[PDB]
């Protein structure tokens, strides 16, 4: 498959900062795929062509997917832009993903500068 | 859960 390894920032993404958002309060939406049919949300699909996922996320950090730290940030502001691209902005579900963002940049904030493979 | 998916939660 492509190549994956394990870096000091990939854990961090892990241990911490995926730690704190799959057991947050407003993360219920967010642990697996959106299933636009049976919520009942229009050209979704159509809109939305890279659907991302904490749920995904999650397994791709357990499963070493990730080559670098910044590809598992780039699923994780997929995630959020996803979510502010489709829904209207005084949505609960576009609140419930600022509010988990708000908490993703505060955690990012104090991941180690210095990516190094271990 | 959604009252109205998305747009408004009951949780
Ligand atoms: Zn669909
Ligand atoms: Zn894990």
């Amino acid at each position: 498959k492509k190549p994956g390894r394990v870096t000091n920032q990939l854990q961090y993404l892990h241990k911490v900062v995926m730690k704190a958002l799959w057991k947050h309060q407003f993360a219920w939406p967010f642990r697996q795929p959106v299933d636009a049919v049976k919520l009942g949300l229009p050209d979704y699909h159509k809109i939305i062509k890279q659907p991302m996922d904490m749920g995904t996320i999650k397994r791709r950090l357990e499963n070493n997917y990730y080559w670098a730290a910044s590809e598992c940030m780039q699923d994780f502001n997929t995630m959020f832009t996803n979510c502010y691209i489709y829904n209207k902005p005084t949505d609960d579900i576009v609140l419930m993903a600022q509010t988990l963002e708000k908490i993703f940049l505060q955690k990012v904030a104090s991941m180690p500068q210095e990516e190094q493979e271990l | 859960w959604w009252i109205i998916p998305k747009v408004k939660k009951g949780c």
